RNA sequence: CUAAUUAGUGACGCGCAUGAAUGGAUUAACGAGAUUCCCACUGUCCCUAUCUACUAUCUAGCGAAACCACAGCCAAGGGAA
RNA sequence: CAGUCAAGCGUUCAUAGCGACAUUGCUUUUUGAUUCUUCGAUGUCGGCUCUUCCUAUCAUACCGAAGCAGAAUUCGGUAAG
RNA sequence: AAUGUUACCGCAAUAGUAAUUGAACUUAGUACGAGAGGAACAGUUCAUUCGGAUAAUUGGUUUUUGCGGCUGUCUGAUCAGGCAUUGCCGCGAAGCUACCAUCCGCUGGAUUAUGGCUGAACGCCUCUAAGUCAGAAUCCAUGCUAGAACGCGGUGAUUUC
RNA sequence: UGUACAACGGGGUAUUGUAAGCAGUAGAGUAGCCUUGUUGUUACGAUCUGCUGAGAUUAAGCCUUUGUUGUCUGAUUUGU
RNA sequence: GAAACUGCGAAUGGCUCAUUAAAUCAGUUAUCGUUUAUUUGAUAGUUCCUUUACUACAUGGUAUAACUGUGGUAAUUCUAGA
């Protein structure tokens, strides 16, 4: 079981739920409902369709602290100097001067 | 699905086989970058952090960091970008790549270890694998070993053994 | 459907009653396609025959070649506008009608089919499965 | 109550869509535990 | 978890968002039967025992479900639970 | 012309019984004139569904007509069949 | 529309399937013959819609024959669900 | 209406009644045949015609005159509205609704034709005379709809100014 | 006279597509006063943006409710 | 001295005669109207900074192939993660 997503609106389409159209491209099209539909036969633009996904994204709105910093990391600091250089040697060589 | 998981501190890597598709499931939607909390996963691994690095779906397509879509696309694809080797110079090709949010197609999902876990991983933890080749350029070699330029590098270089009959080299 | 036929079809809303015109999706040298019986169908007072995506229809080619026209011929339903559901529950609709000349036995008369074609009426005719591009 | 919709594996083999999943309407009736009553026996005859 | 799942898992009733239009919420025990059944919402039935024993195969065979879908049945409904929903289109001018 | 045409049109003519102001033939333009096909269009149809208003319907007041041998459940029989 | 006789047909072989010369019938969606009812009125052909009935059965169930190897077909029975 | 009143739960006389046809896979390139050709039963998956429901889904319907948009004019402007036989357009819940949508459509017995058993008439022989086995989309039940307003049962409570 | 019933109000569900108001260095531009501009100023301008997935509507046969206000003995008839 | 990186070549050659009728092409012109790898000949004392507590010049930076190792696909001169 997948969930799909409007091709227009950008709502998530349950199973069974709204309806699918195969342009002559063979480029698929999926719509949530007969809302989206019409409004995509119309021509209509999502971007310009204020209450959809893509005309949120673009204009900037609620995203909030999807753009806030977030904590994600490592420390790593380890040795395996070099291959068939008998590395037991290595780390003998490896205190320098400073 | 298959796991390909890398300990990038010992230069380490073995596969694990995932079914259950319960314990796959933590990955889905999930792009390439993002974390995962290992308990989930399994109990074997547990506390173990794991970066998203890639993969490859069936038909064996590679995941390609930054298209978002659970699904594949065809981009037309340039020179010094993943998923194209150039075979003439300026030339492009047109070629079928699978996105970067994890889905249930994908054969193999790529792993990287970040933190690790209270419990010691099998071909990972346990067994180390050496760098192959050592430092060249000058100041390579001095900044490898902090050398402070004074110290005379042609004593620093690495050497190898290598054996002919019952001649031994370097 | 009937003769010919590998398979069996599960029930799919019928779109194309008898006079209806599709356009010709193959190399043949058609351009369209008038139905003027289906195969396999029943009989009810006053009810028109009509097809549905994967069904063999007789037809005549109203534009084309002319050693095409004024003839019928057996054709074979792939494409559909009339949406219709399947058991994965889905309602699909393409933006077309279109089917391909054939012989009884299903073998197609053209080589290649522009366009893509319904994976009912692939699965249910080899030789459409072989010369289809983008199934679905 | 009223209907929805469910989504499961279908196992019939032969069918072109088994193993595969099927979307399907159901119906659902509220049933709270019955409470007894009473009993009545019944006995036969020529009239029933 | 009464509409979940095995595979689904997340908690909540078979009650669809809002609730079964015209009915209610189901607070008790249920028979969810395949299909459609006659009678109306509201009015009383009787389910029964069958009068034979079908072997048919299509009888016989052993359902699991995948998912159940308890989306609103008032409009159409996009979303499963009051969680999906606020995790969907984030937060409103009421809200906290 | 159509998949298929007692239709339409172009030809053919020992034409039951065409034919020259009993006017013959031709004819642009015009026609709520008869006929044929085509494009568009469409609930004409496949095959039906839904909505609005006013009716019907129930109430107050008002209040006709047609028709009427006597009347009003059938099967068979005979009988002006 | 259906029989009886059986000379012929059917390579041979009357009657698998047929069948002359003759002859006995049945039917009342043929057409005639009649003129009984209706001329102080029983609204015409066809189609559309819709129900029911008949069986001399086209299909579908189960059978018996064959000049029935199989496949296909033909003849016949119970059959109008 | 009336068989005391009123209520609940039931019986079943009689009457009605329903399901229908095809294809594919497999059997099997098998049986049969010199060859060319070439089946069926059991099993499986779908379909046709018909029927009874139902509205989770998809689609149709819009006076939800619900939200938005538009022309013309009228209220000084604004806001907010009126008028144009529902002014017009996009979306539109609910309801209704569609092989344009989904679901569901039972199994026992007795028989016909026909093939038989035992077996005389007729020392032999015969399915028939006596007796008898198997048997059809038939018929009778099962099941399903109504419930006799002059067919019936079980049960509850039964009035004082 | 009580998990009573009703009218409102609240919350959910659902439909539309971002209300009025105010503000802006958004805006083809246009005028008026001079102290004639080293953003000169006062305003005006289809439209655009912000507060604002807002505002409006949502049972009339949607769901729900610890809140508010109210309602809770009229008429007729029946017996073995 | 494999592999790979870097550089250069792959715009030459070979083939065909479809288009093309003031086009191409030919002889003759023009660049005071432009670009030109290469070959050949020439051609570069200046690079920092309010210009004493000074700038790596005895020479500054990583990030990658080949390789190692873990992999995906029926399938290619496909390629992913480490
Ligand atoms: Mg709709
Ligand atoms: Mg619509
Ligand atoms: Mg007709
Ligand atoms: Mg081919
Ligand atoms: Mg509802
Ligand atoms: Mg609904
Ligand atoms: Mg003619
Ligand atoms: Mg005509
Ligand atoms: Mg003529
Ligand atoms: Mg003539
Ligand atoms: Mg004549
Ligand atoms: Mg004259
Ligand atoms: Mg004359
Ligand atoms: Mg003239
Ligand atoms: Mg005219
Ligand atoms: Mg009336
Ligand atoms: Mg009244
Ligand atoms: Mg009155
Ligand atoms: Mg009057
Ligand atoms: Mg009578
Ligand atoms: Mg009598
Ligand atoms: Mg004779
Ligand atoms: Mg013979
Ligand atoms: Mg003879
Ligand atoms: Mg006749
Ligand atoms: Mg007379
Ligand atoms: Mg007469
Ligand atoms: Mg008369
Ligand atoms: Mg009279
Ligand atoms: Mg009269
Ligand atoms: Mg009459
Ligand atoms: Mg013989
Ligand atoms: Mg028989
Ligand atoms: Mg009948
Ligand atoms: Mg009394
Ligand atoms: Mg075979
Ligand atoms: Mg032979
Ligand atoms: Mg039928
Ligand atoms: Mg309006
Ligand atoms: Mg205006
Ligand atoms: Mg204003
Ligand atoms: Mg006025
Ligand atoms: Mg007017
Ligand atoms: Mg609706
Ligand atoms: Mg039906
Ligand atoms: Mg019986
Ligand atoms: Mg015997
Ligand atoms: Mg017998
Ligand atoms: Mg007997
Ligand atoms: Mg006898
Ligand atoms: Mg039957
Ligand atoms: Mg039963
Ligand atoms: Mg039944
Ligand atoms: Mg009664
Ligand atoms: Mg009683
Ligand atoms: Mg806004
Ligand atoms: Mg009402
Ligand atoms: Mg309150
Ligand atoms: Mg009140
Ligand atoms: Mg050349
Ligand atoms: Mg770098």
């Amino acid at each position: 079981m997948k969930v799909e997503i409007d091709s227009f609106s950008g709502a998530k389409i349950y199973p069974g739920r709204g309806t699918l159209f195969v342009r002559g491209d063979s480029k698929i099209f999926r719509f949530q409902n007969s809302k989206s539909a019409s409004l995509f036969k119309q021509r209509k633009n999502p971007r310009r369709i204020a209450w959809t996904v893509l005309f949120r994204k673009h204009h900037k709105k609620g995203i909030t602290e999807e753009v806030a910093k977030k904590r994600s990391r490592k420390t790593v600091k380890a040795q395996r100097p070099i291959t068939g250089a008998s590395l037991d040697l290595i780390k003998e060589r490896r205190s320098l001067k400073p | 699905m298959k796991l390909n998981i890398s300990y990038p501190v010992n230069g380490s890597q073995k596969t694990f086989e995932i079914d259950d598709e319960h314990r796959i499931r933590v990955f889905f939607d999930k792009r390439i970058g993002q974390e995962v909390d290992g308990e989930a996963v399994g109990d074997e691994f547990k506390g173990y952090v794991f970066k998203i690095s890639g993969g490859n779906d069936k038909q064996g397509f590679p995941m390609k960091q930054g298209v978002l879509l659970p699904t594949r696309i065809k981009l037309l694809l340039t020179k010094n970008v993943s998923c194209y080797r150039p075979r003439r110079d300026g030339e492009r090709k047109r070629k079928s790549v699978r996105g970067a949010i994890v889905g249930p197609d994908l054969a193999v999902l790529a792993l990287v270890i970040v933190k690790k876990g209270e419990q010691e991983l099998e071909g990972l933890t346990d067994t180390t694998v050496p760098k192959r080749l050592g430092p060249k350029r000058a100041n390579n070699i001095r900044k490898f070993f902090g050398l402070s330029k004074e110290d005379d590098v042609r004593d620093f270089v690495i050497r190898r053994e290598v054996t002919k009959g019952e001649k031994t080299y370097t | 459907s009937g003769n010919g036929a590998q398979g069996t079809k599960f029930r799919i809303s019928l779109g194309l009653p008898v006079g209806a015109i599709m356009n010709c999706a193959d190399n043949s040298g058609a351009r369209n396609l008038y139905i003027i019986a289906v195969k396999g169908s029943g009989s009810r007072l006053n009810r028109l025959p009509a097809a549905s995506l994967g069904d063999m229809v007789m037809a005549t080619v109203k534009k084309g070649k002319p050693e095409l026209r004024k003839k019928v011929m057996p054709a074979i339903v792939v494409r559909q506008a009339k949406s219709w559901r399947r058991r994965d529950g889905v309602f699909l609709y393409f933006e077309d009608n279109a089917g391909v000349i054939a012989n009884p036995k299903g073998e197609m008369k053209g080589s290649a089919i522009t366009g893509p074609v319904g994976k009912e009426c692939a699965d249910l005719w080899p030789r459409v499965a072989s010369n289809s591009g983008v199934v679905v | 109550a009223g209907m929805t919709t469910i989504v499961r594996d279908l196992d019939r083999p032969g069918s072109k869509f088994h193993k595969r999943e099927v979307v399907e309407a159901v119906t659902v009736v509220d049933t709270p535990p019955v409470v007894v009553v009473g009993v009545v026996g019944y006995v036969e005859t020529p009239r029933g | 978890a009464n509409g979940a799942t095995s595979f689904d898992r997340t908690k909540k009733t078979i009650t669809p968002m809002g609730g079964f239009v015209h009915y209610g919420e189901i607070k008790n025990d249920f028979i969810m039967v395949k299909g459609c059944i006659p009678g109306n919402r509201k009015r009383i039935v009787t389910l029964r025992k069958s009068l034979y024993t079908n072997t048919s195969r299509k009888a016989l065979e052993e359902v699991s479900l995948k998912w159940i879908d308890t989306a609103s049945k008032f409009g159409k409904g996009r979303f499963q639970t009051p969680a999906e929903k606020h995790a969907f289109m984030g937060t409103l001018k009421k809200d906290l």
